[PDB]
């Protein structure tokens, strides 16, 4: 019996995550982020984007 | 009957937001005209 999991990786909203649990988010400040898996180091602040 | 495809058959090639950049990207889209 065999079943292979196919994978697309992240492209669109997320919905199926491990079970790492959330934390709140600090603005302003230089932190090590993981926002649904995509890694990385630096400062969020509020945007203008659309 | 038949027209002038009057610049159409453009889509988002994918779910990343851009801006104010020029980006190439080949796929399958409707040529202009
Ligand atoms: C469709 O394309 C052909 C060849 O390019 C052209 O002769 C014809 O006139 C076109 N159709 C119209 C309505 O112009």
């Amino acid at each position: 019996r065999v079943v292979v999991l196919s994978f697309e990786l992240l492209h669109a909203p997320a919905t199926v995550c491990g079970p790492k649990k959330s934390t709140n988010l600090v603005k302003n400040k230089c932190v090590n982020f993981n926002f649904n898996g995509l890694t990385g180091t630096g400062v969020l602040t509020e945007s203008n984007k659309k | 009957a038949y027209t002038n495809s009057f610049t159409r058959g453009v889509y988002y090639p994918d779910k990343v937001f851009r801006s104010s950049v020029l980006h190439s990207t080949q796929d399958l889209f409707l040529p202009f005209f």
